[PDB]
RNA sequence: UUCCCGGGCCUUGUACA
RNA sequence: CGUCGUCAGCUCGUGCCGUGAGGUGUUGGGUUAAGUCCCGCAACGAGCGCAACCCCCGCCGUUAGUUGCCAGCGGUUCGG
């Protein structure tokens, strides 16, 4: 997560599959999730706050 | 002329209808003979019935969703059941003793995280 | 005639803007279908709750969606001309359908 | 232990969430990701103002701010400068004509996020960490607050080594979903470190 | 368990002969779960052995499992760092137990190639007082009463 | 048959040393006392009632009598010096006068004010007892 | 519930920066 | 975040005992999944825990009938 490849991932990279996706939170660029954006930390962090609307714990 | 039960067991349900007949009974606009052909506890289905004797006056249309063969089974024993107790009050007093009232609460168990399938936990060795 | 499609994270607010519209929907004149449920729609995200390792945590989070079903029938000029100027909740969302 | 957080646990009653509004699965996350800019950059403003919550709401093509602030006279400024200032630059932020409000909350002391900011300022001005933690707790309770609980991180101090300090007063039971128990986490940064600041405030039941 | 008494589940009645008995061997039958296999496989050998023999099927199974009921057992004993193999009267329960299980593993046991004529032999030659079922049985009472020494170890 | 105090189920630990815990827990007693005899009963669901009720009934089982203490005593009269030493010593330590009913097996020193007579012997305590009564009564 | 492993209680001999 | 451990335990205010570390409460007997409850007791109460409050499955009810259902009932021709 150095600046330069959060940098680096932010432009058209030349070919379609060269493309990528990073936590828009903290760069990280390991377990994104598509719905959100987000890292599985950051998910986590922010559905605990309670500033993901709708989302909630589940039991079932 | 239209006496109904429901029934239910684990995701199958049932809707039994009984009326005067001679006491013939359709699956599905199949027959019991042939829709739950090939297994053996079928019959079971009708043990409520000639728990009191039937098989004789009632003739009864089976609508059955979901679940499983064995689950259908079961459910088409409760409606059937029910349908009876419907028909008269009184015989409640003799199919609840050999039960037949009761509706098998048991169900498949959710899985766990950290676990194969809900109870059985990963293999680990050499301590 | 008219179909109204009802979409909200949550139930209470969805069914108050139920409530509200097919009040105001039927007291304009023309039948009402009514608030039919539709089933609802659950995503299940399950993330690791550690931030390095320990794999057997598994935190699960839920996002449901519920819709709603409303349908006027017959739709009065005086009843289409009260609705696409209601005011909704902060939640709901409302789909307009012929 | 590893407790979990207080107001993730009771998203579903006794709590609501900061952001209510819709969005399709093609939209969610660049509504998400604008709410995340503006929360930011509010943070960053109105740190003086005595900033509690922000609540972001949408309903078509709008967007909806409020802000629970101690001193509202401190967000305003004078004959509206700082609001209208404000306004103008979160909405050409965010271009979608947004509408900041502004809400003074009753008794700060009672407010779990202020508590913990105003520790964690008397931390950052080199305070007794034992001696400001018990007089929070004390306030706290002294403004009804059926129970308080105030937790300070370590490297109590300028220490070699952390310890956790920590000090309650009264009720705070964790384990119940009905306890409208408010939560506050506040970050004080120190020439020699960090230090963690959690204040739970018990607020009656159901 | 060392608080209970483990109450034993109540097996539902066949259908065909309506006795628990039969549910039990059928149930001793049944692999990954597949119950109509076994139901099919011991209604072919109720069939054989009637063709086969006299009297009705049930009888002789009835007959052979009471034939292959044990009586004494020998359990593994630890008493001053030794192996003892003490002798114990089993109960009712676990005689019957046993007796299905030697059933079935003597009739798996067998050179015949179908499940069904597999199960029919030895069916009918334990009812005939032979047999590796039989065999089994006679070995392990014979394990005991050659080690009566060790009985004062009441266990 | 007067407007003294008494305990006679049992002496809790500190009744005297630890008054105002005690007086606490006469509190509890009216408020509950109060309680029941109001209809907002409805609420707390009936079990919850059960233990509300079983609290009520353990305080008026150890504390009737003792409520109308809404201060120290002036003076403590003991049955027998010997089992109820835990309130004699109480008592010393208070400065509160003791008048005690001893036997032989009883110590002299302790009791303030001693009547040597009987502990067992209802006809005894009772003859006592009714005198000292009647002789508040009349002194009033 | 005799033995294998682990935890708790009652009773008991050595060591705790 | 893992772990001991979903194991039942960890403390506090006032009182009492001991010069003091500390003890009692929280040692005893019955019963619990549980410091769960009861009885006694120099202690009387409380806090964090346990349990409950929340959710899912199992029975029934009111509200609502579309894209879901078809017991009635009129063509169908297989098809709700
Ligand atoms: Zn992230």
């Amino acid at each position: 997560a150095r600046k330069a490849l959060i940098e680096k991932a932010k432009r058209t990279p030349k070919f379609k599959v060269r493309a990528y996706t990073r936590c828009v939170r903290c760069g990280r660029a390991r377990s994104v999730y598509r719905f959100f954006g987000l890292c599985r930390i950051c998910l986590r962090e922010l559905a605990h706050k309670g500033q993901l609307p709708g989302v909630r714990k589940a039991s079932w | 002329e239209q006496y109904y039960g429901t029934g239910r067991r684990k995701e199958a349900v049932a809707r039994v209808f009984l009326r005067p007949g001679n006491g013939k009974v359709t699956v599905n606009g199949q027959d019991f003979n042939e829709y739950f052909q090939g297994l053996v506890r079928a019959v079971a289905a009708l043990e409520p019935l000639r728990a009191v004797d039937a098989l004789g006056h009632f003739d009864a249309y089976i609508t059955v969703r979901g679940g499983g063969k064995s689950g259908q089974i079961d459910a088409i024993k409760l409606g059937i059941a029910r349908a009876l107790v419907q028909y008269n009050p009184d015989y409640r007093a003799k199919l609840k003793p050999l039960g037949f009232l009761t509706r098998d609460a048991r169900v498949v168990e959710r899985k766990k995280y950290g676990k194969h399938k809900a109870r059985r936990a990963p293999q680990y060795s050499k301590r | 005639k008219i179909r109204i499609k009802l979409r909200g994270f949550d139930h209470k607010t969805l069914d108050a803007s139920a409530q509200k519209i097919v009040e105001a929907a039927r007291r304009s004149g023309a039948q009402v279908s009514g608030p039919i449920p539709l089933p609802t729609r659950v995503r299940r995200f399950t993330v690791i709750r550690g931030p390095f390792k320990h794999k057997d945590s598994r935190e699960h989070f839920e996002l449901r969606t519920h819709n709603r079903l409303v349908d006027i029938i017959n739709p009065n000029r005086k009843t289409i001309e009260q609705l696409m100027t209601l005011d909704l909740p902060t939640g709901v969302e409302i789909e307009i359908k012929t | 232990g590893n407790k979990i957080h207080p107001i993730g646990f009771r998203l579903g009653i006794t709590r609501d969430w900061e952001s209510r509004w819709y969005a399709g699965k093609k939209q969610y996350r660049h509504l998400l990701l604008e709410d995340q800019r503006i929360r930011g950059l509010l943070e960053k403003e109105l740190y003086s103002a005595g900033l509690a919550r922000v609540d972001i709401e949408r309903a078509a093509d709008n967007v909806a701010v409020t802000v629970h602030v101690a001193k509202p006279g401190v967000v305003i400024g004078r004959g509206g400068e700082r609001i209208r200032v404000l306004r103008e630059e979160l909405a050409k932020l965010t271009g979608k004509n947004v509408a900041l409000n502004v809400q003074e909350v009753q008794n700060p002391n009672l407010s779990a996020p202020l508590v913990a900011q105003r520790v964690a300022e008397q931390i950052e001005r080199r305070f007794a960490v034992r001696r400001a933690i018990k007089q929070a707790v004390q306030r706290v309770m002294e403004s009804g607050a059926k129970g308080a609980k105030v937790i300070v991180s370590g490297r109590i101090g300028g220490a070699e080594q952390a310890r956790t300090e920590w000090a309650a007063q009264g009720r705070v039971p964790l384990h119940t979903l009905r306890a409208n128990i408010d939560y506050g986490f506040a970050l004080a940064r120190t020439t020699y470190g960090v230090l963690g600041v959690k204040a739970y405030i018990f607020l009656g039941e159901v | 368990a060392r608080r209970r008494r483990a109450e034993v589940r109540q097996l539902q009645p066949d259908l065909v002969y309506g006795d628990v008995l039969v549910t039990a061997f059928i149930n001793k039958i049944m692999r990954d779960g597949k119950k109509n296999l076994a139901a099919r496989i011991f209604y072919d050998a109720c069939k054989i052995i009637q063709e086969k023999t006299g009297q009705e099927p049930l009888k002789v199974f009835k007959q052979a499992v009471e034939n292959v009921k044990p009586r004494m057992e020998v359990r593994s004993r630890r008493v001053g760092g030794a192996n003892y193999q003490v002798p114990m009267e089993v109960s009712p329960r676990r005689q019957q137990s046993l007796a299905l299980r030697w059933l079935v593993q003597a009739a798996n046991q067998r050179p015949e190639r179908r499940a069904a004529v597999r199960i029919a032999h030895e069916l009918m030659d334990a009812a005939e007082g032979k047999g590796g079922a039989v065999k089994k049985k006679e070995d392990v009472e014979r394990m005991a009463e050659a080690n009566r020494a060790y009985a004062h170890y009441r266990w | 048959r007067a407007g003294m105090p008494y305990v006679n189920q049992r002496w809790l630990g500190g009744m005297l040393t630890n008054f105002k815990t005690i007086s606490q827990r006469v509190h509890r007693l009216e408020e509950l006392e109060a309680l029941f005899a109001s209809p907002e009963i409805e609420e707390r669901p009936k079990k919850e009632q059960v233990r509300l009720k079983h609290e009520l009934e353990r305080l008026q089982k150890y504390l009737s009598g003792f409520r109308l203490l809404k201060r120290l005593p002036d003076a403590i009269f003991v049955v027998d010096p010997t089992k109820e030493a835990i309130a004699v010593r109480e008592a010393r330590k208070l400065f509160i006068p003791v008048i005690a009913l001893a036997d032989t097996d009883s110590d002299p020193d302790l009791v303030d004010y001693i009547i040597p007579g009987n502990d067992d012997a209802i006809r005894s305590i009772q003859l006592i007892l009714s005198r000292a009564v009647d002789l508040i009564i009349q002194a009033r």
